[PDB]
C-alpha cells in the first residue's frame, strides 16, 4: 500500500454530480416529450377545405409541441 | 473482352455458400481466355516490329 | 500473407506505359525489405543477450496469451478469406516467368 | 581543472562506443585498447603538451560523432521518457485537499500535520544560520551544511523531502 | 545558425583571465539563488513570487516601443519594403487572374454547366 | 431490410461507452473490461453484413 | 519490481568483487576507493560506468566526483532513482 | 412515392445449388433474427399506431399565387413592391428545393446501377443538365445576392444577348 | 417584450439589499434570455418587421441570442474581482453593463442606419468608463484614449455619409423601404461616400492595418475577464456591414478590392506575431484579430454563400474567443501576472479544467461540425469562386489556427510549478459553470445550426 499522488477531485467530482441533478430535473419534460408523440396523434398529409385556412396552429407538420 | 468464361466465375459466386474458397473450375477459365487476349496483344506488338524491318529493305 | 498483398502489386506494375525510373526504384525497395525485418531478429533477438540489467523478470501474463494466439488467426488466413472471397477486376499475372513473375519472390531471397 | 576535463570527455567515449560495437565481448575489446592511448600521456604532467592533447581529443571523436548514441532508460535529455512515465504531484496539492475527502485515511494526514509543525519552527531558526555563513555578499558556489546537531535541518528541509515517485 | 563546427567544447584555455571570468559569473548565480532559497523553503509565504528579470522580459516587447525607433536610417527603410511592399505585390496577381476570367464569361465560354454555387 | 438495420448497430456499440461516460452508472475497475466487451461483440454484428456482401 | 536498502549494496559488492583489479579480501563496503583501495584517476570513471549498466543509469558529470566509496555510491543511487520506503 | 422516379422493380432471388454446407449463413441469420427483435419492433409500431386513434387533418400547405409579377409593376413605392418581392422571394427558396430533388433522382441512379454508372440512365443525366444550366441565367447564380429588383435587369441582360445575335444571322 | 424588462434590472439592483445583490443580477437575466430564444426565430419568406421603428425584426441576426447568453456571464467572471471594495461601487459597474446590454439590443432589432448610428457609438461611452477603471496594471489612459480616437475618428464621418444618402435618395429608415437605391455611377466623387460607410466597421471589425485598437483593449484587461467578453460584442456590434455593402452599395465592389488585399495580409502577419508573445491575453487579443478578418473577406464578395459562413463566424467567435477568455481569467485570478511562461501547470493542479482548456482550443481548429467548421470552411469555399490563388494563402493561415491553440496548451500543459505555490483550489463551482455555459450551447448548434446562420437559408 502506498500513500500515491493527490488530487482536489472533492471540487472536481462534486461539479459533475451538481451538473447532472439539474440535467435530471429537466429530464422528465424530455420523457414526456417520447410519450407526446406515442399518446397524441402528429400529423397526416390531406388537401385542406375551404372553410378555416388557421385555427390554433396555421401551418405545423410534425409533432404535437410544434402546435 | 472475355465475356463469356468471365460470366461463369459470377455464377459460382452468386451461389457460393459459407466455405466459398472451393471454386476452381470457374477460376480455370480467367486464366485460359485472358492468357489468349494476352497473347493476342504480344501479337500485335510482334507484327509492328516485323513490319518496321520489311520497311526498312525498300 | 505477403503473396496475397505485396507480390499482386510487383506483377501488375511491369506491365504498364509508366514511368521506368519509378518502376526500377520499386524493385530495389521490394528487396530492401529483408534488411530491417532481420535487424529485429538477428541485431537484438538473435545470438548472445546483451543483458539491459542485473536480474531482469520477463514472465507470460494471462491477458497477453489471449491477445497473440488469437492475432495469428488474422495474421495467417487473411490470404485465405479476404483474397478469395471479394470479387476482382482484370487479371494482371500472363506475361514474363522469369522477369516479372518470378522478380518479386527472387527480390526476398536475394 | 585539468583532471575534470579529462574524465568527462572518458565518460562520454565509454557510452559513445557501445553504439558503433553491437555485442558485450567486442566492446570490452575496444575498451582495452582506449585505456592505453590515454596511459602514455597521463604518466608525466605538462601544462602545454597535456592541453594541445585535450583539444587534439575532440577531433577523431568528431569524426564518428553521430550513429544515434544510446541513452537506455530514463535519461537527462536523450530519448525514450525523459520526464514521462513520470507526471507526480506537488506538495502544496497535498494540504490543498477539501474536508469530507480529506478525513478518508486519517494516518497520512495526521502524520504529514506533524512534519508540518516541525518545519514551520525549524524555519526560524535556518534563517538565522544561513546567514552566519561567513560570504557578506549572499552565497558562494553551494548551500552551506548544518553546524547545530540540537536543532538539525541543514538549510533546505523541502528540498530531499517530498520530491517525487514512480 | 551554425558554422563549419559545432560549438560545444572548442576553444578552451585556462589561462588567467578566464579563471577570473568564471568567478564572475558564479558570484551573481549564487546571489540570485539564495534569495530564492529564503523566498522557497518557508510555509508563511503561500503565492507566486515576482522575480525582476521576468517582469522586465515582458516588458520589452510590451514597453519599450516609442523609446526606440529614434535613429530610423536605412534600417527602417528596408522594414517598409518588407510589409507595405507584400501588399503592392499581389495587386498584380489577384487582378491579372481576375482580367483572365472576366474575358471568357463575355467570350469563349470556361465555366461548368453543372455549376450554380455562389 | 436486415443490411441497413445491422450496419448501424456497430455505430451505436462504440458510442455506448461514452454515453456511460458521462455518469450515469458507477463502475470501478470494470471501466476498462466494459470496453472489451462492447467490441467484442462489435465484431459480431460486422462479420455478417460482409458475408451478405459476398452472396 | 521494487529494489530494497539491502538488496542494493549486496548488487554493487557482487560487481566490484569480480572486476579482477581489485582485490575481493581488501575491501568490503566500509573501505573506500580514494585511499584503500588501489584505484588509479581513470580508473574510477571506468568502474562507475559499470556500475550504472547493471542498475538503472543515471551518473551526472559533476556528481561523479564526490561519489568515490561503495558505501556512499549505493545510498547515492537509491536517493537518485528512489529507493526503500 | 409518385415524385420520386426510381427503379421499377427488384429481382433478388437466390439459387442455391453448389454445395451442400450448411445451407447458407445468410439465409438462416436473415430467418432468425426477423423473429427474434424485428417482428417485435413491428409490434410495438403497430401498437402505438393504433393507440393514437384521433388525429387532426391541417392544411399543411398554403396556397398563394400569382398576386401581380414583379415585371408588371415599376417606379419606387411601398405598396404595389413589397407584394411583388415576396413572390420572388417565395419562387427563389422553391427552386432551391427543386434542384435537390433532380439532384437526388441522379443519387439514385449511381447507386442502383454501380458497374453502368455512366453507360446507362440518361434520362437523369439530361433533366440535371437541363434545369441546372436554366438555374445558372436566370435565377441569380451569378449576379450577387438575393435580390428581386436586381432579379428584372438579370433578366434584361439574357433577353439582349437574344435580340443581338438573332438580328446578324 | 425584449426592452423595458432588460430596463427594471437597473432598479432591481439599487433596490435590493447588501447582502445579495449579484443573486438577483444573474437570476433574473436569465429567464428574460430564454424568452428572447421564444419569439425572435419566427420568420417566413422574408422576415417581417415587428412594429413600429423603434426596436425592429430580426432578418439576418441570430447574433441578438448571442448578446442574452452573455447577458448573465459578464456577471460570473466579474465575483472574483469587485468584492474587495465598496458596496455602492459594486452596483455602479453592474448597471454599466446593463447599459450596455440596453444599446447592445437596440443595434440589433432596430432595422435602421440613421438611428442605428446613435446606438453604435452609444456601445463605446459605457465601455470606456468600465476600461479606465479597475484595471490591475498601468497605461489604463494609453488603452482607454486609444478605445475612442480610433473608432470616433472612423465613425463621425458616418454623419456625413449616411445624411447624405437620405437627402437625396428618399429616406433610409426601415431598410424593408430601401428599394429605391439605385446603383452608384462609379466616379471620383462617389469614392469617399463609399469609403466613410466603410472605414468605421474597419476599425471594429480589426484589419491589417488601424488593428492596434484590439490589443491595447485586451492587454489592458478592465474589470477580471467578464468585460472582455463585452470586448468581443464589440466586434460583432459593428454588423452592420451587413446591411450597408448589400443595400447601400451593390454595384461597388471594384473599391473592394483593395481592402480584401489588405485583410488577406492581416492573416499571415497577425498569425506570425501572434506565437512568440508572452502574454496570454494577447495570444488570444491577436488571434481574434484573424478570426475576424475572415468575416471582412465574406462580405466584400457579396456572394451568397460566402454571408452565410459570414453570419456563421460572428456567433462562432462570439462564444470562442470569449470562452478562452475566461480561462485566461482564472490564470489571471490565480497567479496574479498574464505571463504565459510563469502561469505553466494543469491536469496536475487544475485537472478538470484543463479539459475546459482543450475543447475551447479545439474549436478555434475546424473540429466536427459545431460552429466553426459551418463558419471558417464556408468562406473558404467562396473565396475560390472569386479567385483561384485565394486558398494557397487561406491554407497557410489554417496551419497556423493550430499555433494559437496548441502554442497555448503546450505552454501550460509542462507540470512542473516550481515557482508557484499558489492556486490551490483548483475551480470553484461557479467557475466550472462559467466553462460549460460556453462550449455547451455550441454543441446543442450540432444538431441544427439553422439558427447560427440565416442570410436566406
Amino acid at each position: 500500500r502506498l500513500f500515491i499522488i493527490k488530487p482536489s477531485g472533492f471540487y472536481d467530482k462534486r461539479f459533475l454530480k451538481l451538473l447532472r441533478f439539474y440535467i435530471l430535473l429537466t429530464g422528465i419534460p424530455v420523457a414526456i416529450g417520447i410519450t407526446l408523440i406515442n399518446v397524441x396523434x402528429x400529423x397526416x398529409x390531406x388537401x385542406x377545405x375551404x372553410x378555416x385556412x388557421x385555427x390554433x396552429x396555421x401551418x405545423x407538420x410534425x409533432x404535437x409541441x410544434x402546435x | 473482352y472475355c465475356a463469356h468464361y468471365l460470366i461463369r466465375f459470377l455464377k459460382c459466386k452468386r451461389d457460393s455458400f459459407p466455405n466459398f474458397l472451393a471454386c476452381k473450375h470457374e477460376r480455370h477459365d480467367w486464366d485460359y481466355c485472358e492468357h489468349l487476349d494476352y497473347v493476342k496483344r504480344m501479337k500485335e506488338f510482334e507484327r509492328e516490329r516485323r513490319l518496321l524491318q520489311r520497311k526498312k529493305r525498300r | 500473407t505477403g503473396f496475397y498483398s505485396k507480390d499482386l502489386i510487383i506483377e501488375a506494375a511491369n506491365t504498364s506505359y509508366t514511368n521506368a525510373w519509378a518502376l526500377l526504384m520499386t524493385l530495389i525497395a521490394t528487396s530492401f525489405t529483408a534488411i530491417y525485418s532481420t535487424r529485429i531478429i538477428f541485431f537484438a533477438l538473435l545470438g548472445q543477450p546483451r543483458f539491459p540489467t542485473l536480474v531482469n523478470i520477463n514472465e507470460n501474463n494471462p491477458l497477453l496469451i489471449n491477445s497473440i494466439k488469437r492475432l495469428l488467426i488474422g495474421s495467417l488466413f487473411a490470404g485465405y478469406i479476404i483474397s478469395n472471397n471479394i470479387p476482382p477486376t482484370t487479371i494482371p499475372q500472363m506475361t514474363m516467368p522469369y522477369y516479372l513473375k518470378t522478380t518479386a519472390l527472387i527480390v526476398t531471397i536475394l | 581543472t585539468h583532471q575534470q576535463k579529462v574524465l568527462r570527455l572518458y565518460k562520454r567515449a565509454l557510452r559513445h562506443l557501445e553504439s558503433w560495437c553491437i555485442h558485450r565481448d567486442k566492446y570490452r575489446y575496444f575498451a582495452c585498447l582506449l585505456r592505453a592511448r590515454f596511459d602514455e600521456h597521463k604518466n608525466e604532467k605538462d601544462m602545454v603538451k597535456a592541453t594541445q592533447l585535450l583539444r587534439e581529443a575532440e577531433e577523431e571523436f568528431w569524426h564518428g560523432q553521430h550513429p544515434q548514441p544510446y541513452i537506455f532508460p530514463e535519461s537527462p535529455g536523450g530519448t525514450s521518457y525523459e520526464r514521462y512515465e513520470c507526471y507526480k504531484v506537488p506538495e502544496w496539492c497535498l494540504d490543498d485537499w477539501h474536508p469530507s475527502e480529506k478525513a478518508m485515511y486519517p494516518d497520512y494526514f495526521a502524520k504529514r500535520e506533524q512534519w508540518k509543525k516541525l518545519r514551520r519552527e525549524s524555519w526560524e531558526r535556518e534563517v538565522x544560520x544561513x546567514x552566519x555563513x561567513x560570504x557578506x555578499x549572499x552565497x558562494x558556489x553551494x548551500x552551506x551544511x548544518x553546524x547545530x546537531x540540537x536543532x538539525x535541518x541543514x538549510x533546505x528541509x523541502x528540498x530531499x523531502x517530498x520530491x517525487x515517485x514512480x | 545558425x551554425x558554422x563549419x563546427x559545432x560549438x560545444x567544447x572548442x576553444x578552451x584555455x585556462x589561462x588567467x583571465x578566464x579563471x577570473x571570468x568564471q568567478a564572475e559569473r558564479l558570484a551573481i548565480r549564487s546571489r540570485l539563488k539564495r534569495e530564492y532559497q529564503l523566498q522557497y523553503y518557508d510555509p508563511s509565504r503561500r503565492g507566486v513570487i515576482e522575480d525582476p528579470a521576468l517582469v522586465r522580459w515582458t516588458y520589452a516587447r510590451s514597453a519599450n516601443i516609442y523609446p526606440n525607433f529614434r535613429p530610423n536610417t536605412k534600417t527602417s527603410l528596408l522594414g517598409a519594403l518588407f510589409g507595405i511592399g507584400p501588399l503592392v505585390f499581389w495587386y498584380y496577381v489577384f487582378k491579372t487572374d481576375r482580367d483572365r476570367k472576366e474575358k471568357l464569361i463575355q467570350e469563349g465560354k470556361l465555366d461548368r454547366t453543372f455549376n450554380i454555387s455562389y | 431490410n436486415m443490411f441497413s438495420s445491422l450496419s448501424l448497430v456497430t455505430l451505436l456499440l462504440l458510442t455506448m461507452p461514452i454515453m456511460m461516460m458521462s455518469f450515469n452508472t458507477y463502475k470501478p475497475s470494470n471501466y476498462p473490461l466494459y470496453v472489451k466487451t462492447a467490441i467484442s461483440y462489435a465484431f459480431i454484428t460486422s462479420m455478417i453484413p460482409t458475408m451478405m456482401f459476398i452472396h | 519490481p521494487p529494489l530494497t536498502l539491502e538488496g542494493i549494496k549486496d548488487r554493487v559488492l557482487y560487481v566490484l568483487k569480480l572486476y579482477d583489479k581489485i582485490d575481493p579480501e581488501k575491501l568490503s563496503v566500509n573501505s573506500h576507493f580514494m585511499k584503500d583501495l588501489g584505484l588509479d584517476s581513470l580508473d574510477q570513471v571506468e568502474i562507475i560506468m559499470a556500475m550504472e549498466d547493471e542498475f538503472g543509469f543515471e551518473i551526472p558529470d559533476i556528481d561523479a566526483e564526490k561519489l568515490m566509496c561503495p558505501q556512499e555510491i549505493v545510498d547515492y543511487i537509491a536517493d537518485k532513482k528512489d529507493v526503500y520506503e | 412515392x409518385x415524385x420520386x422516379x426510381x427503379x421499377x422493380x427488384x429481382x433478388x432471388x437466390x439459387x442455391x445449388x453448389x454445395x451442400x454446407x450448411x445451407x447458407x449463413x445468410x439465409x438462416x441469420x436473415x430467418x432468425x433474427x426477423x423473429x427474434x427483435x424485428x417482428x417485435x419492433x413491428x409490434x410495438x409500431x403497430x401498437x402505438x399506431x393504433x393507440x393514437x386513434x384521433x388525429x387532426x387533418x391541417x392544411x399543411x400547405x398554403x396556397x398563394x399565387x400569382x398576386x401581380x409579377x414583379x415585371x408588371x409593376c415599376q417606379e419606387k413605392d411601398v405598396l404595389c413592391m413589397f407584394e411583388a418581392e415576396m413572390q420572388w422571394r417565395r419562387d427563389y427558396k422553391v427552386d432551391q428545393e427543386i434542384v435537390n430533388i433532380i439532384q437526388e433522382r441522379l443519387k439514385a441512379c449511381q447507386q442502383r446501377e454501380g458497374e453502368s454508372h455512366r453507360q446507362n440512365c440518361a434520362k437523369e443525366l439530361e433533366q440535371f443538365t437541363q434545369v441546372v444550366k436554366a438555374y445558372q441565367d436566370r435565377y441569380x447564380x451569378x449576379x450577387x445576392x438575393x435580390x428581386x429588383x436586381x432579379x428584372x435587369x438579370x433578366x434584361x441582360x439574357x433577353x439582349x444577348x437574344x435580340x443581338x445575335x438573332x438580328x446578324x444571322x | 417584450k425584449y426592452i423595458i424588462p432588460t430596463i427594471m434590472l437597473m432598479p432591481l439592483t439599487w433596490l435590493s439589499k447588501n447582502n445579495m445583490i449579484w443573486v438577483n443580477s444573474t437570476a433574473h437575466s436569465l429567464l428574460i434570455s430564454f424568452t428572447s430564444l421564444l419569439l425572435m426565430n419566427q420568420f417566413g419568406d422574408n422576415s417581417l418587421n415587428f412594429s413600429l421603428l423603434f426596436f425592429s425584426d430580426s432578418l439576418s441576426t441570430p447574433l441578438l441570442i448571442l448578446t442574452m447568453w452573455l447577458l448573465p456571464l459578464m456577471l460570473m467572471a466579474s465575483q472574483h474581482h469587485l468584492s474587495k471594495e465598496n458596496l455602492t461601487r459594486k452596483k455602479l459597474f453592474i448597471t454599466m453593463l446593463i447599459s450596455l446590454q440596453l444599446f447592445l439590443i437596440m443595434t440589433f432589432t432596430a432595422m435602421e442606419l440613421i438611428l442605428f448610428y446613435i446606438l453604435f457609438e452609444a456601445t463605446l461611452v459605457p465601455t470606456l468608463i468600465i476600461i479606465t477603471r479597475w484595471g490591475n496594471q498601468t497605461e489604463r489612459l494609453n488603452a482607454g484614449l486609444y478605445f475612442l480616437f480610433y473608432t470616433l475618428a472612423g465613425s463621425l464621418p458616418l454623419l456625413v455619409a449616411l445624411i447624405y444618402i437620405q437627402n437625396t435618395v428618399g429616406s433610409l429608415n426601415f431598410l424593408m423601404l430601401q428599394y429605391w437605391v439605385q446603383p452608384v455611377h462609379n466616379s471620383w466623387s462617389n469614392v469617399f461616400m463609399w469609403l466613410a460607410c466603410m472605414m468605421a466597421f474597419m476599425v471594429k471589425m480589426p484589419l491589417y492595418g488601424l488593428h492596434l485598437w484590439l490589443p491595447k483593449a485586451h492587454v489592458e484587461a478592465p474589470i477580471a475577464g467578464s468585460m472582455v467578453l463585452a470586448a468581443v460584442l464589440l466586434k460583432l456590434g459593428g454588423y452592420g456591414m451587413l446591411r450597408i455593402t448589400l443595400i447601400l452599395n451593390p454595384m461597388t465592389d471594384f473599391m473592394a478590392y483593395p481592402f480584401i488585399m489588405l485583410s488577406l495580409w492581416g492573416m499571415i502577419m497577425t498569425s506570425s506575431i501572434c506565437l512568440r508573445q508572452t502574454d496570454l491575453k494577447s495570444l488570444i487579443a491577436y488571434s481574434s484579430v484573424s478570426h475576424m478578418a475572415l468575416v471582412i473577406v465574406a462580405i466584400l464578395i457579396q456572394t451568397p454563400w460566402s454571408y452565410m459562413g459570414a453570419t456563421a463566424l460572428m456567433i462562432a467567435h462570439g462564444l470562442t474567443s470569449s470562452m478562452l477568455f475566461c480561462l485566461a481569467n482564472s490564470n489571471y485570478e490565480r497567479i496574479h501576472s498574464r505571463t504565459m511562461i510563469l502561469a505553466r501547470g494543469l491536469q496536475t493542479l487544475l485537472p478538470l479544467m484543463a479539459t475546459w482548456w482543450l475543447l475551447a482550443s479545439l474549436t478555434n481548429l475546424a473540429l466536427p461540425p459545431t460552429i466553426n467548421l459551418i463558419g471558417e470552411l464556408f468562406v473558404v469555399m467562396s473565396t475560390f469562386s472569386w479567385s483561384n490563388i485565394t486558398i494557397i494563402l487561406m491554407g497557410v493561415n489554417m496551419v497556423i489556427t493550430a499555433l494559437y491553440s496548441l502554442y497555448m496548451l503546450i505552454m501550460t500543459q509542462r507540470g512542473k510549478y516550481t515557482y508557484h505555490i499558489n492556486n490551490i483550489s483548483p475551480s470553484f463551482t461557479r467557475e466550472n459553470a462559467l466553462m460549460s455555459l460556453h462550449i455547451l450551447p455550441l454543441l446543442l448548434l450540432t444538431l441544427n445550426p439553422k439558427i447560427i446562420l440565416g442570410p436566406l437559408y
